[PDB]
């Protein structure tokens, strides 16, 4: 039978997104209309499937397009064109699977994130170790990783952008297997000027920042292991030390991150004796509740919506 | 895609909830300044509430210029409809006037710059005292100190800028310091710091912006390379380090003194050069800015980094408080009143002056 | 986009407002910092 609509496939379907370590671990994107357009359907091709596979250590990237039959036509996207347009220019490998497996070898001998990146903190999960990096964007090795794993951002998070990679307010958080060095996930952050009142300008000359939290993502072979919020508590750990910093702010949330924030910040809050203090009748003073979020460097909306939770919370 | 006259429809549909008041008035010719005298709010019979406002004319060679003073008579709720409008006085101006101040310390007097960059002193009550010829071109800077009385600063387009003092006794028509040795293109703008009496910032179409003492031999204390160049600065009003500045780039760049070599911050909004900026007098962070997209955009840099939802963010960064988009054709120039919290003036190229305030519903008013 | 890492465009805009409650305070502020004008 006559099926021309074969010709015609979902873009989160036919792109095979793979991690390959020790095995290759294949899922979907979430997304595609950024690379595919707004329907995230592809035309012209019968029996498309796009590979779109990564080292699970270097993330070197490999690119392979395969079809039964296809349109030659003008007006037929070129899917191959099209991705690569969005990877890191002569850093793919394109169709020759050998040749991509050669590379990353190689690479792998050469230095790891752990022997250049600074080192943030480490935690244990699963009975495995895990350590959390951090380095700027205007380094060579960190630019040439973060082109690596970008697209991660386009696939997994709505909306999501490139970043501008020559400002160096950018921070970029990187989530490493301690012993095999994969790569596990990471965060871009960034630092805006935040002003407090003449008074508290003036006094300082150290510049004042609200730290923020852009793209947040774990890849999809690692989630739902607890990754997610001890990389967050990570983070804010490292900026609660952070003098400079005077708030944690979010980009955007979604209701997952949402969750994970919150069941952070409270358990946070929990662990600091917070649940003694937000009763209904405890002394809570305007300027004690101003120091109390400001020595949370919880966010203004984030730290009313905690209290008003754990007022109804341990009450009820 | 609205042409400029179908998004005026719309502005004016969504005024009554957007604003406390707007008044709208054609002038016979433009204005290209705007400035409210410190005349303290007196009600008048009627209920009206007395201001005044300077403005100029800019006739093209074709009539007598003029320089203007007019009695805006509110709506006494706008201290919490419509306005009164008078001219008062005219008195005659050799060319247009392309800035107009009044002397903090004595506001009978206003300083005038015009079209070949001779300034002009008047007095309210008798007209034109002085003329003060340095300049040989063009000028739109002028600065009057609110910490010395009659210290005065005017720039040109001839790359010149010059201080004078008017304020003491004896002839004030020669100018006591000058400099050739700033800029090397035409001065934008150059404005008095609020609190050191000595320091000023000049900015130029040479795409530096300067920080400058007015006792120092080599005058220039920090050089600043500007992205394009600024057409205007302002200095806090609350902060001794706080500066911001703007121009052709379209973005509200701000700074502290202490530490010129990068901005702090840079506000986005502006879809063409921004040609005004002032800081409020009445609230700490808060700046307005002007420009060539016929819009003027009010700020608060306490917001800057606020974090957003999603749905608010479409609509700009957290820092933007409002847009006034009532003008259509580019703000000449425009002055937040000092006696009237959020009370505005602004005039347009095409002939119009705007009388607004934002609606007290708005968070930053309180 | 300053430090914008999620100001790409959504995939489908959304049809049904939560916000149908205009008119009111909170309204004034998206209306003032669109201008009036969207
Ligand atoms: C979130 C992510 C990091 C996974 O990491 P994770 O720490 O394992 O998070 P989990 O999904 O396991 O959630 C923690 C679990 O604790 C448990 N839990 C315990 N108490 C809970 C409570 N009070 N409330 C809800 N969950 C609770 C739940 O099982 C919970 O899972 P659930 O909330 O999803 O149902 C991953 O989804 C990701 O990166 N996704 C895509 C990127 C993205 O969208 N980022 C946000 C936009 S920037």
């Amino acid at each position: 039978d006559f099926k021309p609509e074969t010709w015609t496939s979902s873009a989160n379907e036919a792109l095979r997104v793979s991690i390959v370590g020790e095995n290759a671990v294949q899922f979907s994107p979430l997304f595609t209309y950024p690379i595919y357009g707004d329907s995230e359907k592809i035309y012209g091709y019968k029996d498309l499937i796009i590979h779109l596979a990564f080292d699970s250590v270097t993330f070197k990237p490999y690119v392979n397009v395969k079809y039964s039959a296809k349109l030659g036509d003008d007006n037929i996207v070129d899917v191959e064109k099209k991705l690569l347009s969005f990877l890191p220019k002569d850093d793919v490998i394109v169709r020759d699977e050998a040749k991509w497996v050669d590379c990353f070898a190689e690479e792998r001998k050469t230095h790891n994130l752990s022997d250049v990146f600074e080192k943030v903190s480490e935690y244990s999960l699963n009975g495995e170790e895990f350590v959390v990096y951090k380095s700027s964007l205007v380094d060579d090795f960190a630019r040439r990783m973060h082109r690596r794993v970008q697209i991660f951002s386009l696939l997994f998070i709505e909306a999501a952008n490139y970043i501008d990679e020559t400002d160096p307010s950018w921070q970029i958080y990187w989530l490493l297997n301690k012993k095999t060095k994969e790569l596990i996930g990471f965060v871009t952050t960034y630092k805006y000027w935040h002003y407090l009142g003449a008074k508290s300008f003036d006094e300082d000359i150290d510049k004042k920042f609200r730290a923020k939290i852009s793209q947040f993502l774990i890849f999809p072979p690692y989630q739902n292991k607890g990754h997610g919020s001890c990389l967050y508590e990570a983070i804010i750990q490292s900026w609660l030390e952070d003098k400079s910093i005077t708030e944690i702010t979010v980009e955007d949330p979604n209701e997952a991150f949402d969750d994970l924030r919150d069941r952070n910040d409270i358990q946070r809050l929990r662990k600091l004796g917070y649940d003694a203090v937000f009763q209904k009748h405890s002394d809570l003073s305007d300027e004690f509740l101003e120091s109390s979020r400001k020595s949370l460097k919880l966010e203004e909306r984030q730290f009313n919506r905690l209290v008003e939770m754990l007022l109804l919370l341990n009450n009820s | 895609p609205l042409s400029v006259d179908e998004e005026y429809d719309l502005w004016k549909s969504n005024v009554p909830l957007m604003y406390d008041f707007v008044s709208e008035t054609r002038l016979t010719w433009p204005s290209l300044t705007v400035q409210w005298l410190p005349t303290p709010v007196q009600e008048l019979d009627g209920g009206f509430i007395k201001q005044e406002l300077i403005i100029g004319t800019h006739t093209s060679g074709e009539e007598e210029n003029y320089l203007k003073f007019a009695e805006i008579n509110l709506p006494k709720e706008i201290l919490s409809p419509r306005s009164n409008i008078r001219i008062t006085a005219k008195y005659e101006h050799e060319e247009e006037i392309t800035r107009a101040r009044y002397m903090p310390q004595d506001p009978n007097i206003v300083a005038t710059i015009n079209g070949q960059g001779t300034t002009f002193l008047y007095s309210r009550s008798e007209g034109l005292q002085s003329t003060l010829k340095f300049h040989k071109d063009n000028g739109y800077a002028l600065s009057f100190s609110t910490l010395v009385k009659g210290r005065l600063l005017s720039g040109s387009d001839d790359h010149t800028v010059a201080l004078w003092e008017v304020g003491s006794g004896g002839d004030p028509t020669k100018p006591v310091r000058t400099w050739n040795d700033l800029h090397s293109d035409i001065i934008n703008d150059n404005k008095w710091h609020n609190f050191n009496k000595d320091l000023f910032g000049t900015v130029s179409e040479d795409s530096l912006l300067k920080i400058n003492d007015v006792r120092a031999n080599n005058t220039t204390i920090d050089t600043v390379k500007c992205p394009q160049p600024f057409n205007t600065l302002a200095f806090s009003h609350h902060s001794s380090n706080l500066l911001a500045a703007a121009g052709m780039d379209s973005y509200v760049y701000l700074y502290d003194l202490r530490n010129m070599k990068e901005p702090l911050h840079h506000m986005s909004g502006h879809e063409d050069a921004v040609n005004n900026l002032e800081f409020s007098t009445h609230v700490d962070g808060v700046v307005v800015s002007s420009g060539s997209d016929n819009r003027l955009m009010m700020w608060d840099l306490k917001q800057i980094g606020a974090e957003q939802t999603p749905d608010d963010a479409e609509d700009g960064v957290p820092e933007l408080i409002m847009v006034h988009a009532g003008h259509r054709s580019s703000v000449n120039d425009f002055d937040l009143n000092p006696q009237i919290p959020w009370l505005v003036a602004s005039a347009e190229e095409e002939n119009i002056l705007q009388v607004w305030k934002c609606s007290h519903s708005l968070p930053i008013v309180g | 986009g300053k430090g914008l890492g999620k100001g790409g465009a959504k995939r489908h805009r959304k049809v049904l407002r939560d916000n149908i409650q205009g008119i009111t305070k909170p309204a004034i502020r998206r209306l003032a910092r669109r201008g009036g004008v969207k």
